[PDB]
């Protein structure tokens, strides 16, 4: 469907996604732990009934009818974790995730009260500006004709070389500022 | 049995119920590979223009400028006056105006006729 | 703000209230009605004869 | 309120949750054990184990990331990078 | 910016459509322009009319709030389909079933309220008996005129 | 009014004789001094106008507009002194000269005793605004906007000239006091129909009336900040003042004449407001908000009731100040992000807290939050129009939704949400910008205490 | 006179001075929430003293202390009206807001911007004190828009979460519809009575008073979250929990009900408005109770509960018993603040896990919180000799022995049963049962602020209902002679609801699986009301904003009619004029034709 | 101070507080503490300010206007006296608006003062208010936003003509 590395979802991935969503919806509909455990064992037995199959078309519309049945028997209000999207606490503290580059706009009066941290930040900035050239040199040659086919990035190859395009992942803001 | 999902303009079909997602033909495979390659090339261009230490400014997004110019300034050079546009302009451009004018003229004529015959309660109405 | 807070009795409006403080004081003493329904004297009006 | 967590505690809790599983044994369970190659389980067992840690730590791990959490050290790595350990 | 990277007229023949698809960085088959009804859409393609909520949030986007990648050719009505506005996510129940259920429920309750207004309920007692001609003087009646006196007796 | 014209004519060599680094400070100091001396026009009466000579007079209507104009000019010099820092010294001095000439033209126009002087000065206000728009504008197609503005104004105002000369040749004079004392009723004839049209269409063009408002969404966008402010906060009120003066002369035909035009606003201010629901350009959104407020002004003036007049002038002053502040906010954000796209810059509260506070205050004053002047004016207009007819409350009430439905929307997308990743040139707030926005906002909150000086000539 | 007016005005000034104190600040404050909490408590005492003197004597007054505007024949002045409603509403709101100070001081200690939060909430209380003590209608308008705007701000406290922004925009839209109704009522009163004061409105007593009554009904529907404009109150649950406990439960949501309480002499002589309010209230309380029957989020459940109580208060307004509704406000605020505040304590104690399906076993882990929740639920149900019994049960005694609508009373009783059902459902799921939270137990409530605050609210819910019900002057005639089967109606309905809800929870506890019925899908998707209209009402607007107003008319057709046709004709005939071949013979032939036409066809020489 | 006739007030009748319980009322002690703490220093400050006022006293006067012939004794298109007539008419309009404000204040004060007996104890105030607003509507209503003395004169002539046809159709 829409994945970063693969261009499609295989049959195994579809089955596992259906199993996980079915377990989540069954846990939502079966609030008490023991009823949920019993019906999870029943659902695992039902899934293992058709595990050993040799015809791909049979697995195809078996998965179609299973997804239709799961759509019919879903919870209208499924349980959502607080940090998951759609939850009550989703992307809340993202309002407080101030990016690091704003620290480059501070006054020298308020930069003098954190000397050591700003010295270490200067060292990190120097490391970034000396690693950018060799990281783009690494990414230029490794890229084949027509650009990269997948979104996966090559890792660090030579000793002393940082991975390409690493700044906006390593220096991303913390979860709890 | 089950109640089959009937999609509408404000209720899209679920992605896992789509038959086209369950197609394993080769043409869908090359289409998915081609769109993945296009998306990977655009993503690579973005994070190349994004992680540059020398750059301190706005990374230009051509798609956003394209969308704004399509919405704002490219609507009149690609307009042809035909029967559909004329009918939609006559139904929506002057219809509400004449309807509102008629209902307000009727209401004001009724109010003036009631006032001039001395039946409307205007005893304490001294602010106008 | 000092200037607009201290305009000298703007538009004579406050004065009008003081004038009202006189006028009803007159008209509550001589038994006259509170306010006439004619702005001008009707004895100095010549209606068009028909 | 909201006490911090350390990486040693993270692997202790993950091995604690793993060691209560009835399709696993507490003898050859280690922190560098592949679930199907060196331990011998199923893919259904894999997704159910991922769901077990999702219920344990109170947040949802997406399926695209869930397919690759294949050893207990990799699960500890994903929890470590999610929860910002060693601050 | 440059002139040939900007939208133009409606393409007709295959090679103009291929040039437009190259400009809009989609496939030549996924580029479906709006029909030439003379409305002003130009060569802008028709996205499948889906809200940004329908996109997977677990994907890492360049713009996480809009769930849109950099340089991705957006919908013609993208400002309608933002996460703070009109959505098109699937619902657990059918839309027409939802509409007929809601309309039938509100119509049944309004009819019940109508038939209850027609058929009231009360306590089987008489009226509130008031003194002084049903309180004529306290209700603002003029004391100079004497209305018809009502008199309330014992029972 | 020769105590204010001569200070501006002396400000002209003051900006033609200063050094290359001292033009802004000297012009700002002396224009603020003139703004301080501008308060002497408040010596008004509830029954008479303050007349100085045969050519200049000022009642309680033109006085707030004058104070707003020569208070706005120093704000203009502050707002336009950064993006012209790369310009030539001669062109910078020419820009200040055009602004000073425009202020002189406006203060001569607002105190015109006779209507022909008002008309010629009203058309004379075209030249510096057109020059500024077609010279210092940023976008490519600014010539089209300048041509549209000039031609809409001239095609409106030439039948106004013909009607004014016809009135002067017919009755004998064009003094406003004499016309107040020599007024004659106009019967319901087709000659009086075309007389009303010729006397009105210029002001309906410059208000602008819905249908003829197309010169606003262009000329408010591609113009610079000073031209945008002089287009949004003065000239529409110039047309409104002209319509207020003229409508005395056209009774009682208007009582059966203004039925379409009023309703041409009474629906239009709905759908134009709906355009602000679907706008990708912030400056166009501000311009369409100005269109809606001026349509409300059109309805209030055309129904010619007293409470409508008070609401019209109060909403005029409040909307002028609010639109100038919003245009300054748009200019500051455009300077920071180098794009007028609203969807681009997001989450500015996490980076700019004080600017977010100013955005919140400007948006709150735009949606008529009591007890600000905008709520007073719009409430008086709603009372007057409900006195006119009942059902029109709906045509105002739904607007009460849609205004909020865009203004807070303009507050949300530019301020609230996850901030943009690739934008990393958001500097901290300049002291000049904060000073300019406080000078925009604090007079409004101070006039909220004492609104009795800006409620019209008949309070 | 001397003590009363001075004490009320210094209560207002004491409450408004920390805003200036924080706006004239240069350094960093040392416990600014402690300072504002002390200010709130001192204002509570300073407002409770004239309340005590009013209880002693019965003294009411009106102070027009600042001549602001003298516009035409209308006079607008800063006027405060101290009557029974303001007298017995201000200290209750101040005490609840004092508990909100303490709970917010405990709760938001991890937030670095807590000073701005407390400033926002204090200035909200300023706006609401302007609302409830307003004499003229313009001051009530000021308070209305102030509390609406600051409700928008406090809902959008977390601006990075777009869901909160959507909820705030939805609340603003519904409050603007309420403002539509209020502005219509304002306009009719000014036109037909030439006043904005309540005194002249009460003195004049107009006969055909249907239109302002409908305007005020629309305003109360907009603000008090009645049916048709309800879902913003449950949708605004994504803000902070002290905001939900103070604003969206006890103080803000009763503003329209308070406004219609203030206008009792106008609705005391009109059957149509009373019937309309009664039907609307019954609709609201039954629909909101049915929506609250099968929900899973606790704060959503309590929001639907306070909307149902608002509908019940609308019902008891509609049967011409307004001071019963005011007593129900004064009794409702305490235990609703208690329930929301204990819920927020539980939510913070369990790492922000808000669903009730991941709960249980908190009966003994949270003893004080369980006691507070049990007492709050009992006061909600109508447990005798609690606070709610001193109001709610009483309106039941007035809901049967009156010339009223039958269906409205029927769904009022069914709504009472539903309130009992969901209260014991929340008790059964959150407190009782077995634990379901993740294995890291962080249950802790030993904080002096939280304990003292919930203790104060507990004492309030225990005794304030008795104090208010025995201290208010007798305003109307209570019903006494009435049969036995009608007397036990509220208690029998509550007990039947408790029994049925216990049975359905027990059947849920068994080992069975059932596919969901259509009734469960109706009661779980909020009556299908936010699922349909909020996907249809904006969309049908917004396409009109693009394909009918922006692109079709204001960019094409309006550009085509006046300027472009003129320009096209100009350029076309200019191209026809200047297309000469330069031949002099053609020019002289045209001269000949012109001369012939002038001599014959025009006859220019006569 | 204010004149008692233009803003009348009936004399107050405050009951004597008769105690029936043994519990002392705290409101009396609160009033005593208020008078001991607040009334004395404020009274001393006001006495000092009054002494400072009485050191230096100066007078201000109320402006008056004599009578000019009104708009009905003016030649048409003759500005130099009809301007004075219009000026006096506008001054009379302002004073009359203030009179209506006085009557409205009287009515509202009567309603608030009498409280729950407003339906019976304020008949005179409501009658005078109805009379003054009827006369105000008969004088100034429906003039328009550009009102002048000519418009009011025309409206008065129209009203008297309607009265004349009313008595002619009734005789």
């Amino acid at each position: 469907a829409f994945l970063p590395s693969a261009a499609y979802l295989t049959h195994q991935q579809k089955v596992l996604q259906l199993y996980k969503r079915a377990l989540r919806h069954l846990e939502s509909r079966c609030v008490h732990r023991d009823k949920y455990r019993y019906f999870a064992c029943l659902l695992r037995a039902r899934f293992d009934e058709h595990k050993n199959e040799k015809d791909m078309v049979k697995a195809t519309q078996l998965l179609r009818e299973a997804e239709k049945e799961f759509w019919h028997g879903q919870h209208p209000q499924p349980y959502i974790f607080p940090e998951s999207p759609g939850g009550t606490s989703y992307e809340r503290y993202e309002c407080y995730k101030v990016p690091e580059w704003c620290l480059d706009d501070w006054h020298p009066s308020e930069k003098a009260m954190y000397p050591d941290y700003f010295a270490k930040r200067e060292q990190w900035k120097k490391l970034r500006r000396e690693s950018w050239e060799r990281e783009v040199k690494q990414l230029q040659e490794e890229t084949p004709v027509g650009g990269p086919r997948t979104e996966a990035l090559p890792p660090a190859r030579k000793q002393g070389d940082l991975p390409p395009l690493w700044w906006h992942i390593v220096t991303r803001p913390r979860e709890r500022p | 049995s089950f109640p089959k999902y009937e999609p509408s303009r404000l209720a899209s079909l679920p992605t896992t119920l789509d038959p086209a997602e369950y197609d394993i033909s080769s043409e869908t495979r090359k289409a998915q590979a081609e769109r993945l390659a296009i998306r990977s090339r655009l993503k690579r261009e973005y994070q190349l223009q994004y992680n540059d230490p020398s750059r301190r400014g706005v990374v230009e997004d051509p798609a956003l400028i394209r969308w704004t110019c399509a919405r704002s300034a490219n609507v009149y050079p690609n307009f042809r006056p035909n029967t559909k546009t004329s009918l939609l302009g006559a139904l929506f451009g002057i219809g509400p105006l004449i309807f509102w004018y008629y209902v307000f003229k009727t209401d004001r004529d009724r109010k003036e006729k009631l006032i001039q015959e001395g039946k409307l309660d205007r005893t304490f109405n001294i602010s106008y | 703000s000092t200037f607009v807070a201290y305009l000298p009795d703007y538009r004579m409006q406050e004065w009008a209230r003081r004038e009202a403080e006189r006028l009803v004081k007159y008209r509550e003493a001589h038994g006259l009605p509170l306010m006439e329904s004619n702005c001008f004297d009707p004895s100095k009006i010549q209606l068009p004869e028909d | 309120d909201a006490p911090p967590l350390t990486l040693e505690g993270i692997k202790d809790r993950v091995l604690y949750v793993l060691k209560l599983y009835d399709k696993i044994d507490p003898e050859k369970l280690s922190v560098n054990s592949h679930f199907m190659k060196d331990l011998g389980l199923d893919s259904l067992d894999q997704v159910e184990i991922i769901m077990a840690m999702e219920d344990e730590f109170g947040f949802e791990i997406p399926d695209i990331d869930a397919e690759k959490l294949m050893c207990p050290q990799e699960i500890v790595d994903y929890i470590a990078d999610k929860k910002d350990v060693y601050e | 910016i440059t002139k040939d990277m900007l939208p133009g007229p409606y393409p007709k023949t295959p090679e103009e459509r291929a040039a437009a698809a190259k400009k809009y960085n989609m496939r030549v088959e996924d580029y479906e322009p709006y029909p030439d009804d003379g409305m002003g859409y130009g060569d802008y393609p028709k996205l499948p009319d889906r809200s940004q909520q329908e996109r997977d949030p677990w994907y890492d986007w360049d713009h996480p709030d809009l769930r849109l990648n950099w340089g991705e050719p957006m919908h013609w009505d993208l400002d309608m389909y933002i996460r703070n506005r009109v959505d098109t996510s699937p619902t657990p129940v059918n839309w027409n079933l939802m509409c007929k259920h809601l309309f039938g429920f509100v119509a049944f309750m309004l009819f019940m309220f109508w038939v209850g207004e027609t058929y009231p309920t009360y306590q089987p007692v008489g009226p509130k008996q008031y003194p002084y001609n049903n309180l004529y003087l306290e209700r603002g009646g003029d004391p100079n005129k004497e209305p018809e006196p009502v008199v309330h007796y014992e029972i | 009014m020769l105590k204010y014209i001569i200070p501006t004519m002396m400000l002209m060599p003051l900006t033609w004789l200063s050094k290359n680094s001292m033009i802004w400070i000297n012009t700002t100091l002396h224009s603020l001094l003139i703004s301080l001396t501008s308060l002497l026009l408040l010596n008004q009466f509830g029954d008479n106008s303050l007349n100085f000579s045969l050519t200049f007079f000022s009642d309680s209507l033109s006085t707030p507009l004058l104070i707003l104009t020569m208070w706005l000019l120093p704000l203009m010099l502050m707002a336009s002194q950064h993006h012209l820092s790369k310009e030539n010294l001669a062109r910078k001095k020419l820009f200040i000269s055009m602004l000073i000439l425009l202020q002189l033209f406006l203060i001569m126009t607002f105190t015109a005793t006779e209507l022909i002087f008002f008309y010629i000065m009203f058309e004379a206000t075209l030249v510096p605004t057109l020059i500024i728009i077609t010279r210092w504008g940023n976008q490519t197609e600014r010539l089209n906007a300048g041509l549209y503005f000039l031609f809409y104004t001239l095609a409106g105002s030439l039948p106004l000239l013909v009607a004014l000369i016809y009135i002067q040749n017919t009755m004998g004079s064009l003094n406003f006091l004499i016309l107040q004392y020599w007024v004659q009723p106009m019967p319901n004839s087709w000659s009086n129909t075309f007389m009303w049209l010729a006397c009105m269409m210029a002001f309906m063009v410059k208000m602008p009336l819905y249908g003829l408002h197309l010169w606003l969404p262009k000329a408010h966008v591609e113009a610079p900040i000073a031209g945008s402010m002089v287009l949004a906060a003065i000239l529409l009120k110039l047309g409104g003042y002209g319509m207020m003066r003229i409508t005395l002369l056209l009774n009682p035909i208007t009582d059966f004449m203004a039925y379409p035009f009023i309703m041409l606003s009474l629906w239009g201010m709905i759908m134009t407001s709906s355009i602000c629901l679907r706008q990708t350009d912030l400056k166009s959104l501000i311009a369409y908000s100005s269109v809606s407020h001026m349509a409300l002004v059109i309805v209030a003036i055309l129904i010619q009731t007293p409470w409508s007049y008070m609401g019209a002038t109060a909403l005029m002053i409040a909307h002028g100040l609010t639109s100038s502040m919003l245009f300054c906010l748009a200019n500051s954000n455009y300077e920071r992000v180098h794009s007028r796209t609203m969807i681009l810059a997001r989450g500015l509260q996490t980076l700019l807290p004080l600017m977010a506070a100013w955005w919140l205050l400007a948006s709150l004053t735009n949606l008529a939050l009591p007890p600000s002047i905008n709520l007073i004016g719009e409430l008086f207009v709603v009372m007057s129009t409900f006195s006119w007819s009942n059902i029109t409350i709906i045509l105002m009430g739904l607007n009460m939704v849609i205004t909020a439905l865009y203004s807070l929307y303009m507050l949300i997308t530019t301020q609230r949400g996850k901030h943009t990743h690739h934008i990393n040139n958001i500097l901290p707030s300049f002291t000049r910008e904060n000073a300019l926005m406080s000078l925009h906002m604090l007079p409004l909150l101070l006039l909220s205490l004492n609104p009795k000086i800006i409620l019209g000539p008949l309070y | 006179m001397n003590l009363f007016s001075s004490l009320t005005l210094v209560t207002l000034i004491l409450l408004t001075m920390p805003i200036a104190a924080i706006n004239f600040n240069t350094h960093k404050f040392t416990n600014y929430p402690l300072y504002v909490k002390t200010t709130i408590s001192c204002a509570f005492i300073t407002s409770m003293i004239p309340t005590m003197m009013f209880i002693h004597t019965g003294q009411e007054m009106i102070i027009s202390n600042w001549h602001w505007l003298t516009i035409q024949t209308l006079k607008l002045s800063l006027s405060f009206k101290m009557d029974f409603f303001s007298m017995m509403f201000v200290p209750v709101a101040l005490f609840v807001t004092w508990s909100i100070m303490e709970f917010s001081m405990w709760y938001m200690h991890s937030d670095p911007n807590i000073n701005q939060f407390f400033k926002y909430l204090l200035l909200f209380l300023i706006t609401m004190l302007i609302l409830v003590t307003a004499n003229n209608l313009f001051q009530l308008f000021i308070g209305w828009e102030g509390v609406g705007i600051m409700s928008f701000l406090l809902i959008g406290w977390w601006y990075g979460r777009t869901d909160a922004n959507t909820a705030a925009l939805q609340a603003i839209l519904y409050n603007r519809i309420g403002d539509i109704g209020f502005i219509l009522a304002m306009a009719w009163f000014l036109i037909n009575l030439n006043t904005w004061d309540l005194q002249q409105i009460f003195m004049l007593n107009p006969n055909d008073s249907n239109l302002p009554l409908m305007g005020l009904i629309l305003a109360a529907t907009g603000k008090s979250a009645q049916f048709g404009l309800h879902p913003w109150l449950p949708s605004a649950m994504e803000g902070p929990t002290p905001v939900s406990a103070l604003l969206h439960s006890s103080t803000m949501v009763v503003a329209g009900i308070f406004l219609l309480i203030r206008f009792y002499p106008l609705t005391e002589n009109n059957k149509f408005g009373q019937s309309i309010m009664l039907c609307l209230g019954a609709m609201t309380t039954l629909f909101t109770a049915m929506c609250a029957l099968t929900q899973n989020d606790i704060k959503k459940i309590i929001a639907f509960s306070t909307s149902s109580q608002l509908g019940l208060m609308m019902v008891t307004i509609g049967i011409n018993q307004p001071h019963l509704a005011f007593l129900h406000i004064c009794t409702h605020a305490f235990f609703k603040a208690m329930l929301f505040m204990c819920s927020g304590s539980i939510i913070h104690s369990l790492n922000d896990e808000q669903d009730i399906r991941k709960m249980g076993g908190l009966f003994k882990a949270m003893p004080f919180t369980t006691t507070a929740l049990i007492i709050g639920s009992l006061a909600l149900t109508g447990m005798p000799f609690l606070t709610g019994f001193y109001s709610k049960d009483l309106i039941i005694e007035s809901a049967n022995t009156s010339y009223t609508n039958a269906w409205a009373l029927l769904m009022t009783l069914v709504a009472t049963s539903f309130t009992a059902i969901y209260s014991t459902r929340i008790i059964f799921f959150a407190l009782l049962g077995q634990p379901r939270f993740p294995t890291l137990i962080n249950i802790n409530e030993n904080n002096p602020f939280l304990i003292n605050s919930i203790k104060r609210l507990l004492i309030g819910s225990l005794f304030a209902g008795f104090i208010i019900s025995n201290n208010i002057p007798p305003m109307t005639i209570p019903q006494m002679t009435m049969p036995h089967y009608l007397k036990m109606t509220a208690l029998t309905v509550t007990i039947l609801g408790f029994i049925l809800a216990l049975e359905i929870s027990n059947t849920t506890h068994y080992l069975k699986f059932n596919y969901p019925s259509n009734t469960f899908k109706f009661s779980n998707l909020l009556g299908y009301y936010p699922t349909i209209m909020h996907r249809l009402t904006p969309y049908m607007n917004l396409t009109m904003s693009q394909k009918s107003a922006s692109s079709l008319l204001d960019l094409i057709w309006l550009e085509t009619i006046l300027p472009k046709t003129i320009s096209l004709a100009q350029m076309k005939m200019s191209t026809t004029i200047t297309s000469q071949k330069g031949l002099i013979k053609l020019y002289f032939l045209s001269f000949l034709i012109t001369i012939l036409i002038s001599t014959t066809l025009l006859n220019f020489h006569e | 101070s204010w004149d008692k006739d233009v803003y009348p007030e009936p004399p107050r009748r405050t009951p004597a507080p008769s105690p029936q319980t043994s519990l002392p009322n705290p409101i009396t002690y609160l009033t005593k503490a208020f008078d001991l703490l607040v009334d004395r220093p404020v009274t001393l400050v006001r006495e000092f300010i009054e002494r400072q006022h009485a050191k230096n006293k100066y007078y201000y006067y109320h402006r008056e206007f004599r009578r000019v012939p009104d708009i009905t004794e003016c030649h048409e298109k003759d500005v130099l006296c009809m301007f004075e007539a219009e000026m006096q008419w506008k001054r009379d309009y302002k004073v009359d608006q203030e009179i209506v404000n006085i009557i409205q204040e009287r009515l509202k004060a009567c309603q608030q003062r009498e409280g729950e007996s407003h339906r019976q104890n304020c008949a005179k105030e409501l009658q005078q208010f109805t009379q003054v607003v009827k006369a105000y509507q008969d004088r100034y209503h429906d003039l328009g936003a550009h009102y002048s003395a000519r418009k009011c004169l025309a409206k008065q002539k129209q009203r008297m003509l309607a009265e004349r046809k009313a008595t002619k159709e009734a005789a």
